[PDB]
């Protein structure tokens, strides 16, 4: 009763159909601004 | 047991939100409050999916 990624993408990957239309850079923006290797150091 | 409908408010309305940039914003709010999350991040399906 605390994690995510389940619920939360379970029901907004469907969702997801439309950000396959809305823009790819779009969600690159702040995927970088985050850090993919970066965002892999967020464990204990 | 689940999630609450909270998170998965929150995050659809990034992959619901409109093709604004500003609506990105939205994205990192929610990743910033769910870290065991930001992995999936790595992946970017979403992205690879365009």
């Amino acid at each position: 009763g605390s994690e995510g990624q389940s619920d939360e993408r379970a029901l907004l990957d469907q969702l997801h159909t439309l950000l396959s239309n809305t823009d790819a850079t779009g969600l690159e923006e702040i995927d970088r601004a985050l850090g993919i290797p970066e965002l892999v150091n967020q464990g204990q | 047991g689940s999630i609450s409908p909270s998170a998965l408010q929150d995050l659809l309305r990034t992959l619901k939100s409109p093709s604004s940039p500003q609506q990105q914003q939205q994205v990192l709010n929610i990743l910033k409050s769910n870290p065991q999350l930001m992995a999936a991040f790595i992946k970017q399906r979403t992205a690879k999916y365009v």
